[PDB]
DNA sequence: TCTATATGGACAATTCAAAGGCGCCCTTTTAGCCTTCTTTTGTCAATGGATTTGTG
DNA sequence: CACAAATCCATTGACAAAAGAAGGCTAAAAGGGCATATTCCTTTTGAATTGTCCATATAGA
């Protein structure tokens, strides 16, 4: 039909073209005989006629009559629906300045003029006139002129002179604007000067001024002369029921708009007086505003209620305009939803359905086959017969329902599995029974929660939801492989109860003949459930090449886990049923099922673990009580004894030995040891004081206390719950956060007191009131994520590139936190990796790691793999299928097409309820050093002179284990290469210093220092050692404020010491508070320290924050270049920082304010991308200095370690994808050859396929600088204007495009979502391709 | 509560409130998304375009139900084209590219 | 409300999450039947015709 | 008469429908006992003292 | 039939490709114009669909050539 | 060398957009209404041939 | 296998209802004209821009 939305400013032409006729009066309708009252805001001539072919003074009335204008009374006999497209016009007596383009922020008419906003406004609210055609009369052309001075010019130039005032002296200056030769202009002078403000405003104008010359758009255009109406059935009067009217708010604007509108054409033929033409004008001016747009000009003019109306901005803008209430997400027919249930009995591919839903959902269908059956002859004889609901319809529904999906929805639909497509059973009821494997995907309680059910019309959509959207087709989650089909609640407490053993049951060590005599041993009332056992089970291996080889042995086992094997599908080994099974257990005995056998055995054993999982928990009686709840024999002596202890403390706080801070952590502490205590005998009492006896005396195992096996199987609670019920219950804290000092010591066995109740309260109601409010935040981030991946789609198959990232295990400080596998499992190396030794070639490049190449990685143990990522992707407008990865869910590589910054988004976004002085190595290992300039100390020890120096402990493996971080001038006992073992120190420094250690030795000199200028005399009295305290800038005096004191070594000849590898003298100097240890004539040897110096968020603001990318408060300096350091000036504040390479220009200067800490030394040297400072890093300096793959690393390793803290699982790919989107612009650095302004910011798909093409030629191609945009911005400043219309502010979106007359080609999902057609993701991308080729074949 | 086919609201020819007005469901954003997620385009496509607001297509939907024949017709939501001429009743001018 | 004889026992997932399987005694002891009451209208209203 | 979940008090940590299950049994049990009194219809003086 | 649709993905790949093709047969078996191949088990046209498509006896190709057999028939039935 | 003079640069107020899921009196002019009229549009009832069996 | 009769399709014609109009009417809707004197209304967070000082570099004295 068409492919892609212009919009541009609508001319007074335009306007008076959409429109069929002038709305000349107010009024709308008769009040007697409701008709549209010609000629007011429902004209019946103007916009149509009020019902089908029926003409208004009733003369014509049949279709016989289409298209024909009535005589009498002129309505032209059309369908009434012509009455909801029909515009019509008001010719506005005086011109009005369109409010979007005279108030947005940056105001359009103002920049375009260069003019301040408040002149405008003063010559708009008929203050102070304003020049235009100055002429030869010494006046500027907007010079602004109040009335004195107006008063003053008029009686000396009554020629060549003119000054309008108000929305006509604004047309007069738009028309008379000439805008190329303004352009050149301004382009000169850009030529000229070389100012960041002035360069900037310059740049933003000439922008405006190209686009709005580019465009076909004109200046004045914008102040309207010509205004339009809605039509009538888009602002309507309907008559609710009751003879009461509800009109909408537009009628109120408009109605009072040509009010004003008519009474200043009056008040122009009285040839009235002067003030009174300008009051009118002035109020028609509010009037048109507050109609176009309410409360942005001043205060909102009031509703007949008391309420603001809604005017036309407010019909579009907001959570509730037309684009996100009524556009992206519609109503819907064929959908209902009643109370949701659990009817076991399902097979996971369906849901109980009820019959009284499924009847009139399915009223199309029954018609339909009712008709087709012949049992009813005309469609109202079948309804009817459904309406009396006899034998038929319920045959007739039992077979139009057959094989046909229905799609269940949960509310908070927060991933992409909270709509899953089930085939219906028709049950009696009106509950949709839900199967009971599916609540951990839609995450659905019981008690309550409700569930629509829509319906696939189609045949088409019936076949996406059996075949896409199918309940046994997600059985593993999007955002990380690992199945979302788990065994949750009480069958894992029936697989915990089978698959255990007791010490002496029945049939404690008798021989069975294989699973089938394990069951009837127990159902036949021989054995016990679980009375260890010998068996003959016969498991099968996979061994062969696809091929299933048998086996039988007597495994040693028992009744239970014999009963359970009669499950485990063919393919699986016997130990994995040999065991306890809990809930770990038995989601990975699921996930391996999957990884094996593939899907329909994992869907098959899924139930049949599940029906077998509630069978045994029902004959179990796992009932809880309150004598399953053992408190310890020992906590009323342990609660005395901390209690005595904590009266000590409080005694040795009023004797004045402790201060009031340190008695208080010391009674902290002291509470937190007995609550321990206390925990621990519980658990030690409650887990196996089950004490037995086989054939003997007295043995203990595991125990079966209720609340124990519940708290242990996985089933239901941790042990801190467990705790709070048996052992004393913590330490609530107030709601400031400070905790309190008097634990509640009694759980809920025993009663808590009305204090220890009311102190409760406190936490119970804070933790409330966040997970209330957690929901609004995370549902705005996940808003935000999947506005800003809203195309990226997975758009070819390959790109062929060699770039990637190095993935590696996270290594926090010692213990690793998560493995290399985890890492670089499902993604496609961009480079072969080699054996450890090299040894070979190994795994090819794109190949895909999938499980068994993470067994060839972690046999072998590689030690990292570059594997290809989305940032770093050469495809245009996607992201192809190798630079992507794999899937979580469907295992196998992402399909061509696949819409994946969508599940990317949702998946980061999600889980966001769920939030909130000496090295010492661990284990075993080898000390590896990292990037170390050591230097042998006076004592022989290892100084590293490199404040980045990672300290490493590489295995005899060959890999890392172990990485601490050395800082500058440590001390280290061992060295590269240097064995050791567990609980060693072999790195001492200490925080509070700051050592100078040089690389020479020989005679400490006090080059330039002086007393008083250089240096204080102070000696301390109970030391005696004297420090001349080296002091800063601006402490010292003036006459050596220039004056620095520099340190710097000799020999015995007094010639200057020559360092190690320079011939550069060492004259070092010192910083404020540069307290030195030995003073001149005393020699210092090797490595000796010259003087010392002296000296977080997170949960779902820290993820918001670095995904918004929003700058810190102290950022941490980057190196901007590699060089020397050198200071210059040292400020009028301040410090200046002067980096001078080896070779290159150094003009480089930056004003470091002295006032914080400097890493580096004068006289070091240091790599760009190094710290100049310490704090945190800023996203955007990470990728200014180091690339892309150093930010994305930074935001993946941050992210992750939120999310990874809180124990949330997300792959990397996604955070990857989100980065990707954030990065996505580009600021031409020099255009090369064409063509772009040097300050632009163009996608950076554009200048690269731009670049690429004229490199393709001979010419230079063009220098682009990568910039990174925080997620609102990345998605808010996009190359389709509906996406960015559609996702947040829409007043300024819509005004910025409309003025640059920027045109929208689809080419989105948002976009093809917003105007009703296939998205191009999925099903629709073969559609939107083919339409592609379709066009220029 | 369950609506096949019911009463449709005023300006935006989409359907009614909860169950007192007897109507549809809400399929808002979040399952848009979540239709996107998967690639059900055609899914949504019916979801949006037929089932709730094409003021052309659903009642030629409806005939097709009845005759055996799932097919459809996608057209133009009637609430993207109020916006449409909301829009364009401000100065800005939006129009459809014709080709 | 009334009380009833309860037992907290897995039975077979009809009480799996928050779900409860009451039988069929305390529906036929009519012991939660409740008893509602509707206010309907048939306003008559005047029209021009 | 209703089959409630064991599942649903160590998580939620509600002990009290665990007490006044218990306790509720007792009462109930007091009353079985009194029907049984009213059955035989002995005497009221075992009634009372009881 | 049918619970999964794994198998006829794993003969017609991409896994949206399945949709459109067994989308566009069961309409051929359901506008009257053919007839299924594979038995029906008391199957809807959509799941008849999906099996034809399982036994490797339908995808895009042979649907491109029935309709150009049929289509070309019909020109000769020129007479 | 010292000061100023201003200028470009770093800093502080101001405004805007976000913040979740199911008075009166008279006078005149106008338009809705009703009633009869006339011409139109069907309905009630005749009057003839061309079409359909019967007989021998 | 022809000749005699009952059963069909067409115009005459008049006759009654029905509608399009027209006038005569009346309810209603819209102007116009008022003269003791009347003098001024009733929640934060972040980003970006704009108006405000600071570093500073240069130019004259
Ligand atoms: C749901 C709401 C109760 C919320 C508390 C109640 C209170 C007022 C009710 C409406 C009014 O009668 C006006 C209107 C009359 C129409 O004729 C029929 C529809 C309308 C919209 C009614 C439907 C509904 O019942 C309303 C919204
Ligand atoms: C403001 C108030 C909010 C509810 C509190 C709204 C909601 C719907 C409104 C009523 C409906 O129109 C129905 C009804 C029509 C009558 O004929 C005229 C008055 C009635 C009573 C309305 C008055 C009021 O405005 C209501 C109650
Ligand atoms: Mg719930
Ligand atoms: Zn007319
Ligand atoms: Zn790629």
């Amino acid at each position: 039909e068409f492919d892609a939305i212009k919009i541009a400013l609508a001319s007074p032409d335009m306007i008076r073209s959409w429109s069929f006729g002038e709305v000349k009066k107010p009024e709308t309708i008769n009040y007697r005989t409701f008709k549209p009252e010609r000629d007011g805001l429902f004209c019946a001539r103007i916009f149509g006629p009020v019902k089908d072919y029926e003409c208004l003074c009733g003369k014509y009335k049949r279709l016989k009559h289409r298209g024909v204008i009535c005589e009498k009374c002129g309505v032209e006999v059309t369908q009434t629906k012509v009455r909801r497209e029909r515009m019509g016009h008001i010719e506005l007596a005086s011109p009005t300045a369109h409010i979007w383009f005279l108030k947005s922020l940056p105001s359009r008419i103002g920049l375009l003029l260069d003019m301040p906003l408040r002149d405008i406004e003063r010559v708009l609210y008929f203050e102070s006139y304003v020049v235009i055609e100055g002429g030869m009369t010494n006046l500027e052309r907007q010079q602004i002129l109040t009335e004195e001075q107006y008063l003053d010019a008029l009686e000396e130039f009554g020629d060549e002179f003119d000054a309008k005032m108000g929305a006509e002296a604004i047309q007069a200056l738009l028309k008379s604007m000439d805008l190329e030769q303004e352009c050149e202009q301004l382009r000169e002078e850009l030529n000229e000067t070389n100012s960041e403000t002035k360069r900037k405003k310059l740049t933003k104008r000439i922008k405006l001024l190209e686009a709005f010359v580019q465009s076909g758009n004109k200046p004045e255009w914008m102040i309207l002369t010509v205004l339009p109406v809605l039509p009538p059935d888009l602002r309507p009067l309907v008559p609710l029921d009751g003879g009461r009217f509800a009109t909408s708010d537009l009628n109120d604007l408009y109605r009072r708009v040509i009010n004003r509108n008519n009474r200043l054409k009056r008040l122009l033929d009285l040839a009235a007086p002067d003030i009174i033409v300008r009051n009118e004008k002035r109020m028609l001016q509010e009037a048109v505003d507050a109609l176009l747009d309410n409360g942005r000009r001043g205060r909102a003019i009031t509703g007949s209620n008391k309420r603001p109306l809604k005017s036309l901005a407010d019909m579009i803008k907001g959570k509730q305009g037309r684009f996100r209430q009524n556009l992206l997400g519609k109503r819907v027919d064929y959908s209902g939803r009643s109370v949701i249930t659990v009817g076991p009995y399902l097979r996971l591919h369906q849901c109980g359905l009820p019959k009284k839903m499924a009847l009139e959902l399915f009223k199309p269908f029954i018609y339909g086959k009712l008709e087709l059956r012949g049992l009813a002859t005309t469609i109202k004889a079948a309804k009817k017969m459904v309406e009396r609901e006899e034998a038929v319809v319920w045959d007739i529904l039992d077979e139009v329902i057959r094989e046909h999906p229905v799609l269940l929805n949960r509310a908070p639909t927060l991933h992409r599995l909270g709509i899953q497509a089930f085939e219906p059973v028709l049950i009696e009821g009106k509950a949709i029974q839900l199967h009971p494997l599916v609540c951990a995907a839609y995450n659905a309680d019981f008690d309550g929660d409700q569930m629509a059910v829509h319906v696939p019309l189609t045949l088409e959509a019936q076949l996406e939801a059996r075949a896409l959207m199918m309940s046994t087709n997600n059985i593993l989650s999007p955002a990380n492989g690992e199945p979302i089909i788990v065994p949750s609640q009480d069958v894992v407490l029936g697989l915990y109860y089978m698959t255990r053993d007791c010490v002496n049951a029945k049939g404690e060590g008798m021989v069975l003949t294989g699973p089938k005599e394990a069951e009837r041993l127990y159902r036949s009332g021989l054995a016990s459930l679980h009375a260890r056992v010998k068996v003959r089970i016969t498991e099968y291996e996979k061994d062969a090449n696809g091929e299933l080889v048998a086996k039988t042995s007597l495994k040693d086992t028992t009744v239970g886990r014999a009963i359970l094997w009669m499950i485990v599908p063919k393919g699986l080994p016997y130990s994995i049923v040999n065991q306890a099974l809990g809930k770990k257990a038995i989601s990975k005995m699921l996930n391996t099922c999957y990884r094996i056998l593939g899907l329909k055995p994992t869907v098959i054993f899924a139930d049949q673990i599940m029906y077998t999982g509630f069978a045994y928990a029902a004959r179990s009686g796992a009932s809880v009580g309150i004598d399953d709840m053992v408190i310890p024999e020992k906590k009323h002596e342990i609660i005395s004894e901390a209690e005595a202890e904590v009266a000590e403390i409080q005694e040795q706080f009023q004797s004045g030995l402790v201060t009031a801070g340190e008695r208080y952590n010391k009674v902290i502490d002291i509470w937190a040891a007995a609550n321990d205590r206390v925990s621990k005998a519980m658990m030690d009492n409650l887990q196996t004081e089950t004490v037995i006896n086989r054939d003997g005396q007295e043995e203990k195992q595991v125990s079966f206390n209720s609340i124990y096996m519940m708290a242990d199987s996985g089933a239901r609670g941790s042990a801190a719950q467990i705790r709070q019920l048996a052992g004393m219950r913590g330490l609530m804290a107030k709601p400031d956060g400070s905790i309190i000092e008097t634990p509640i010591t009694a759980n809920f066995r025993e009663g808590l007191n009305v204090l220890q109740y009311f102190i409760s309260t406190h936490g119970a109601r804070k933790g409330l009131a966040d997970t209330a409010l957690k929901t609004a935040n995370s549902g705005y981030l996940t808003r935000r994520l999947v506005d800003v991946a809203q195309d990226l789609v997975v758009t070819e198959d390959d790109c062929g590139t060699h770039e990637g990232i190095m993935m590696t295990p996270v290594i926090e400080g010692g213990d690793v936190k998560e493995p290399l596998r985890d890492r670089v499992l499902g993604r496609v190396t961009a480079e072969d990796v080699l054996k450890p030794g090299t040894a070979d070639i190994l795994v090819p490049r794109n190949t895909l790691l999938h499980e068994q190449w993470c067994d060839l990685l972690e046999e072998n143990s590689v030690d990292a793999v570059k594997v290809r990522s989305v940032v770093s992707c050469d495809t245009d407008f996607g992201v192809c299928a190798h630079c992507y990865g794999r899937d979580l869910a469907r295992g196998h590589i992402i399909n061509k097409g696949e819409a994946i910054g969508v599940i990317a988004a949702q998946s980061i976004g999600e889980p966001g309820t769920q939030l909130t002085s000496s090295i010492q190595v661990k284990n075993k290992g080898s000390i590896k050093l990292s990037n170390v300039k050591s230097v042998v100390n006076s004592s022989g020890k290892l100084v590293i002179t490199s404040r980045n120096t990672e300290l490493k402990l590489i295995d005899e493996f060959g890999r890392t284990k172990e990485s601490y971080k050395v800082p500058y001038g440590a001390v280290l006992a061992k060295g590269d290469g240097e064995q050791v073992a567990g609980g060693e120190t072999v790195a001492n420094w200490d925080p509070h210093t700051m050592p100078v250690i040089t690389e020479v030795s020989g005679f400490v000199r006090f080059t330039d220092m002086i007393d008083g200028q250089t240096i204080t005399r102070q000696t301390d009295e109970l030391t005696g050692l004297s420090s001349l305290v080296v002091l800063d800038s601006a402490e010292r005096t003036a006459g050596g404020k220039d004056l620095r004191p520099a340190l710097k070594i000799v020999d015995a000849q007094g010639n200057d010491v020559l360092i190690p590898g320079t011939d550069m003298p060492a004259q070092y100097f010192l910083p404020g508070k540069a307290i030195v240890q030995l003073e001149d004539g005393v020699q210092i040897s090797s490595g000796d320290t010259l003087a010392r110096i002296p000296q977080i968020t997170g949960g779902l603001p820290r993820v918001a924050d670095l995904f918004e990318a929003r700058r810190p408060k102290e950022p941490a300096i980057l190196a901007e270049i590699s060089g020397i350091v050198s200071f210059g000036k040292e400020t009028k504040g301040k410090r200046r920082l002067v980096i001078t390479p080896v070779d290159g220009s150094d003009p480089y200067e930056e004003m470091i304010p002295k006032w914080r800490q400097l890493n580096v030394f004068e006289g070091e040297r240091v790599e760009r991308g190094d710290v100049i400072s310490d704090g945190p890093e800023a996203p955007h300096d990470i990728l200014r200095l180091r690339g892309v793959h150093a930010v994305t690393r930074y935001i993946v390793n941050e992210v992750q370690d939120v999310y990874r803290l809180q124990g949330v699982k997300i792959n990397d790919k996604h955070i990857e994808v989100i980065v990707r989107q954030m990065l996505r612009k580009a600021t031409i650095v020099n255009a090369g050859s064409s063509d772009f302004l040097e300050g632009e910011q163009v996608e950076y798909s554009r200048v690269k396929i731009a670049n690429r093409e004229l490199e393709a030629n001979g010419k230079v191609g063009a220098t682009y600088s990568r910039d990174l945009l925080g997620i609102t911005k990345a998605s808010l400043a996009t190359e389709s204007f509906i996406s960015a219309a559609s996702f947040q502010e829409t007043t300024r979106v819509l005004t910025e495009a409309a003025v640059a007359g920027k045109r929208d080609e689809l080419r989105g999902l948002k976009e093809n979502v917003i105007v009703g057609r296939l998205i191009p993701a999925g099903t629709g991308y073969a559609y939107h391709q083919d339409r592609m080729r379709r066009r220029a074949a | 509560h369950a609506r096949s086919t019911g009463s449709y609201s005023l300006v935006t020819q989409q359907p009614l409130g909860g169950k007192a007005q007897f109507g549809g469901q809400r399929f808002g954003e979040m399952e848009v998304w979540a239709l996107e997620a998967y690639g059900a385009a055609y899914t949504l496509q019916e979801m949006l375009t037929v089932k709730s607001d094409d003021v052309n297509g659903r009642t030629k939907m409806y005939k097709n139900i009845v005759d055996g024949n799932h097919q459809m017709e996608p057209g133009m939501p009637e609430s993207f084209n109020v916006l449409l001429k909301e829009i364009r009743s401000l100065g800005i001018n939006i129009e459809l590219e014709d080709e | 409300g009334q009380n009833m004889r309860v037992a907290f026992m897995p039975w077979n997932g009809y009480n799996f999450e928050d779900s409860i399987l009451v039988s069929e005694r305390v529906v036929q002891e009519d012991r939660f039947t409740t008893i509602h009451i509707q206010e309907l209208a048939c306003v008559s209203r005047d029209t021009k015709l | 008469d209703i089959v409630l979940n064991p599942l649903g008090v160590p998580s939620r940590m509600n002990i009290g429908q665990i007490l006044e299950t218990h306790l509720g049994m007792a009462a109930k049990g007091i009353g079985d006992k009194i029907n049984a009194m009213l059955k035989q219809q002995q005497e009221v003086a075992k009634l009372r003292e009881f | 039939a049918r619970v999964t649709v794994q198998d006829a993905v794993e003969k017609i790949g991409n896994r949206f490709d399945l949709v459109l093709v067994a989308a566009r047969r069961a309409r051929q078996m359901q506008v009257g114009g053919k007839d299924p191949l594979v038995p029906e088990e008391n199957d809807k046209t959509t799941v008849i669909a999906l099996r034809e498509i399982e036994e490797g006896l339908i995808n895009n190709q042979i649907l491109d050539v029935r309709e150009r057999q049929e289509q070309q028939e019909q020109e000769a039935a020129e007479l």
